[PDB]
């Protein structure tokens, strides 16, 4: 389906926190005794609405919720960080967890560039035929 | 009716699972899968503390659930709630092991007060999460600033300081269709809160208190009401004093 | 191997209770403050031993707990909720974790719809032949 | 000897890990991988209050450990527990935060007593788990419901309402080879437990006591004694009284 | 890179600890009311420093611990035990993640033997030509 | 700068993340995947107790974290720390549920005393972890025994008993420049601690005051010093008495 922004208002611009993860440390900050206390350890970025990507995530985020609460509902962890991760693992196994039928629509395989190895290489016996 | 996950195609975002994918969309690492929160502030909703408080309810019944976000919007308006029973004994329960607030909030609104507090855990209404640090809980906890949001699932493409301000209000059943407000100039001065004030008109309003003197100037409580001649939509697109407990009013 | 149920007993029909992680949520069901309690978000179903699958099942879990309770000593987790996850990753360490030679007994890619794309497009070069 | 998993093949269950499994074998989503729980119950175990509880002991030195299942069996019989030693110091630890009661349960033996309890976790003597909702721990909770169990990792092919009924006891020396137990049909009227006592059966005599008038009519303890005369396999094929502390006979 | 052991002292052996997850189960020992307590739970072992492996190993441990701990900074678990199964779908992800182009550096798809069964096949319709 | 991950190519160990490998290297399982624990010890550092205490100190701020590792590495050296502040509060956290004693120690350097602790959380100054069973955390817990170390990431290729002795220690202005370290003979007789002195000398010194009777033999502290007379690398590659509280020195 296509996300189609229903909410009375939208903020087209994003001023977003996270962390950086691995960030390049800088002499011993990466050290949890020198380094900064949890409320310096957030990064910032401005993303504004081009190809309306923060009014999509906006209505993406509020019609995510239905299926996040449900989820919720059903697991008895009390805090989930396994979400994305098993994302991950279904995107593998949705290409990769059966047999790959090779031209089929649901096998991932290009033989391109070598179907282009033997219908060129046929040229070393049918006119290497020298009699 | 499985988790959605936002993916980019034709220069749109797009609902699409890891089922619905071609085989041309690539996921080369984990770190393209992002969880993030957008907040409520972002949609339209009224964020002034009377409008904001009645999408949440208490409810028993129902175990508390926490997911984690690794990214989160600025937001202009968060909510810390500390409420008790009128026999003194806690609403809320205390913010477990690693949960922290939200760690970026132009105004925090630290609400104090009592109501019925007619469950175990308070909700939200509508269904939506309380943003904390980089974790989204479906209950609210005490004293632990939090902003209202939602969480979306995304699969990237390959490819001014920090202010914050606490504004204090004390509440009187709260959690109610009577609820009443105050907001605090000090311990002793107040104002009769009403929907239409923003958060930018009491501060100044605090201001003109201190900088003429209106301050209770006893041992009681003095309570200033505005009065509807004094006016006051989204953050981002934008008197004489006569005394008459202690009421007054603000023209 | 195949499972040999060596119980004293054998219930042959399994009353089962689940949750519907995600079921068909009707209206405001699926808010938390308007859902159901703890006690109310089971479904139940009947299964019969259809296969032999009822008693296969006890016998399974009961062979099952030994290498299970090892695991459990092994682990310092408190409460384990990767199993099943851990499970799907071996799946596809097994089949995908190496070179897939093709045509090999290890190699789960079938070339078979499109071999027969090479042998029979054959004929546009050995007799389309015009001489 | 990795944990096995289930997988139907020619027509049959078997054990198969993914080490051992056939290209034609297709997994193609973790909707397909799942744990579920199996009761006691439905290997014939005997399911009477003093035939289970034997089968449980306290144990020192063993950490915990919980994995959690995602499907169960309905019960018969479930177990809660409320034992504290002599000297009133609590035998079983709180259920830890997120752990309920098994969810579904036609008969609650609620036993609650003394014991030496000279362990500081009670386990299961013959390896199984005690199946709580949707997790199963390899110890007992305190006032928790818990059936036996034993835990099973299935690949899924790609392809009556509920009553519950609370059945009370007293123990005395619990977890030992002297352990009794009296049936508790008020809180001043007891019945001798023996293991032939089925739970309709002791719902029936507990009905007969009230319906003929034989409760304890003083501020004393009466306990009533079956004389072995009274007969009471699965549950899923299926009088004069005399006054002689205050001892009694049912014939 | 390789890893260069840049430490005042190194340790050649190695006198390990660590858990038989699953050992050969002795009698009743894997029940947990009749098995070891948790200081009984290990076994041993001892290596030397073949192809100089302890000393590499110490290094990549000093070395592992800016990024394991900026890591550690940017989690909100309290307790991580997913580094490695994550590392393992990112194995998967990098080699699968894609459309596996045959032939190409990226893709882990070896058809060798079976070039060799279409290479020699031919000689079932070339010279298989009785005119 | 994600995770580094070791490796064997061409007889050596090398670091190599999941994407600088080549289709030739093979992951069959998770089993090949393994997390490892290194003590400190084995790349020289000072293992005594004052030199080993100064690589540590106190902060605020800082959340703790926790990691796993499957294998570790038998210590020659551990810590068990039971300081406190001056007005008696507790310096160091509980151990939290699951987290016990590094599990192989030949010596475990036990320190009671005092200090100011100006932090909530002890970390280590260098950035390595405190090593218990299987958990590698950022901090220090009362009353629990860590190796100091760190912790390695690793792709394996397909392919004398346990004795422990607990040296006890007084010290006061614990985490300071000015720290002042004990050694416990019993609770009357100590001896003032220098970094020159090994645990083999500790055990020899302490055996020695027993079998030749020096210990205190009234209700007062007996502090023995040792003069620099008496002299005292890595662990893998290896009298007379007379009194002047009541300080000494033994030559
Ligand atoms: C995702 O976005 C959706 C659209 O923005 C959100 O929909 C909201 O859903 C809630 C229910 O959870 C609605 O609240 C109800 O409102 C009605 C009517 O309220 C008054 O407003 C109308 C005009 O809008 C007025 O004509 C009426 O007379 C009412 O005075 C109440 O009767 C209900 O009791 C309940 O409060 C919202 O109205 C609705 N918003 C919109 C814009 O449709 C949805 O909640 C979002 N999801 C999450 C998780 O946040
Ligand atoms: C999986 O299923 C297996 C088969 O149903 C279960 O095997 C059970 O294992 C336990 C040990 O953990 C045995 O308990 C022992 O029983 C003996 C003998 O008890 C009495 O019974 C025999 C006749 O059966 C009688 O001849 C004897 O004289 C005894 O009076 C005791 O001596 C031991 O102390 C111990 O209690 C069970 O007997 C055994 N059951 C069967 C049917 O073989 C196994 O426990 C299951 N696994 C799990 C995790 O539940
Ligand atoms: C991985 O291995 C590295 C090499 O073994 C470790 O490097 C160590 O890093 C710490 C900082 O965290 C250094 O400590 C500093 O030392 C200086 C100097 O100390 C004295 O020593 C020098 C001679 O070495 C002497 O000339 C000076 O005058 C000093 O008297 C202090 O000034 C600092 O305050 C701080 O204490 C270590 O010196 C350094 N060791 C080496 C051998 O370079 C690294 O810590 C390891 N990583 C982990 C996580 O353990
Ligand atoms: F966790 C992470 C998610 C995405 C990134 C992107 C990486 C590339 N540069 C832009 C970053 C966009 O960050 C976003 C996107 C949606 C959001 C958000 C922040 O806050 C609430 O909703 C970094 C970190
Ligand atoms: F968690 C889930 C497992 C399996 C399903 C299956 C999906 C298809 N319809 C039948 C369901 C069978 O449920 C089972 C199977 C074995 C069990 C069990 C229930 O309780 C204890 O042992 C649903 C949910
Ligand atoms: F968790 C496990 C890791 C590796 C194995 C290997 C399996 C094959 N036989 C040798 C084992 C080597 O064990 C190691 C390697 C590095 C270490 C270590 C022990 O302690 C600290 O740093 C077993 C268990
Ligand atoms: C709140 O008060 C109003 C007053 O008009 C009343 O109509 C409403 O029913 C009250 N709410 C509840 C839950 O009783
Ligand atoms: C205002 O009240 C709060 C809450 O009782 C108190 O902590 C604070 O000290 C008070 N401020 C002054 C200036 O008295
Ligand atoms: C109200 O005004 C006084 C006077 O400057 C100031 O100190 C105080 O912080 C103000 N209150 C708020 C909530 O900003
Ligand atoms: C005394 O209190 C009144 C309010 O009752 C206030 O308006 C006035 O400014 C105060 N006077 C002084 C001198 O502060
Ligand atoms: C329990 O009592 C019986 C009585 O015959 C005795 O034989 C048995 O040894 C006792 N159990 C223990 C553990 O002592
Ligand atoms: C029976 O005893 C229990 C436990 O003491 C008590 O809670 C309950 O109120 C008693 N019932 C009556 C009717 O007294
Ligand atoms: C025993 O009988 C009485 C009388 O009907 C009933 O109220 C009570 O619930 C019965 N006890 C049990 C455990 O069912
Ligand atoms: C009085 O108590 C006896 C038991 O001692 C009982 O059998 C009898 O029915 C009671 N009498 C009445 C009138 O309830
Ligand atoms: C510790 O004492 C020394 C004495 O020379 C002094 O130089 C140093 O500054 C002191 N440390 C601190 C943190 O003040
Ligand atoms: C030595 O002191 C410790 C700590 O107070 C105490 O527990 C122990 O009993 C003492 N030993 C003797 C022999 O008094
Ligand atoms: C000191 O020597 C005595 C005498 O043998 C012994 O009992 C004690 O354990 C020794 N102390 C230590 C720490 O080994
Ligand atoms: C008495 O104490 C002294 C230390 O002051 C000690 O050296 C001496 O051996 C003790 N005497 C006896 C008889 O133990």
């Amino acid at each position: 389906e296509a996300i189609v922004n229903a909410q009375p208002k939208c903020n087209p611009n994003l001023h977003y926190w996270t962390t950086q993860d691995e960030g390049a440390a800088i002499g011993l900050a990466w050290i949890p005794y020198f380094g900064p206390a949890a409320e310096g350890i957030y990064i910032e970025g401005l993303m504004h609405n081009q190809d309306g990507l923060i009014c999509g995530l906006r209505q993406l985020a509020n019609e995510t919720t239905q299926a996040l609460q449900l989820f919720l509902r059903a697991t008895t962890e009390l805090r989930t960080f396994s979400i994305l991760n098993r994302k991950a693992i279904d995107f593998l196994l949705q290409r990769w967890g059966g047999t790959c039928h090779i031209l089929g629509p649901d096998c991932c395989i290009e033989p391109a560039d070598w179907t282009k190895n033997i219908t060129d290489k046929i040229d070393q016996i049918i006119h290497d035929f020298v009699d | 009716r499985s988790i959605p996950l936002g993916v980019i195609h034709n220069s749109a975002l797009q609902v699409s699972d890891v089922d619905k994918l071609v085989c041309r969309d690539k996921l080369s690492s984990t770190n393209q899968l992002r969880s993030v929160g957008l907040n409520l502030e972002g949609n339209g909703v009224a964020t002034d503390v009377p409008s904001a408080t009645k999408r949440w309810g208490f409810r028993s019944g129902v175990p508390p659930k926490v997911v984690n976000y690794e990214a989160g919007e600025w937001a202009e308006n968060c909510y810390n709630l500390e409420i008790k029973k009128p026999d003194g004994s806690e609403c809320l329960p205390a913010a477990p092991d690693g949960i922290r607030g939200f760690p970026r909030c132009r105004y925090v609104h630290k609400v104090s007060g009592t109501g019925p507090c007619a469950g175990d855990f308070a909700f939200h209404k509508e269904g939506a999460f309380f943003l904390y640090d980089r974790l989204a809980s479906t209950v609210i906890y005490r004293g632990t600033t939090f902003a209202e949001g939602v969480v979306a699932f995304l699969i990237l493409p390959q490819a001014s300081g920090y202010y914050s301000t606490t504004i204090r209000y004390q509440a009187t059943g709260f959690g109610t269709n009577e609820t009443e407000y105050l907001f605090e100039v000090d311990n002793l001065t107040y104002v009769q809160l009403e929907s239409r004030f923003t958060p930018q008109f009491l501060l100044q309003l605090n201001e003109t208190i201190y900088t003429s003197g209106k301050r209770s100037n006893t041992t009681g409580k003095l309570i200033w009401k505005v009065n509807p001649e004094i006016d006051t939509w989204a953050f981002w697109e934008t008197l004489s004093f006569t005394v008459v407990x202690x009421x007054x009013x603000x023209x």
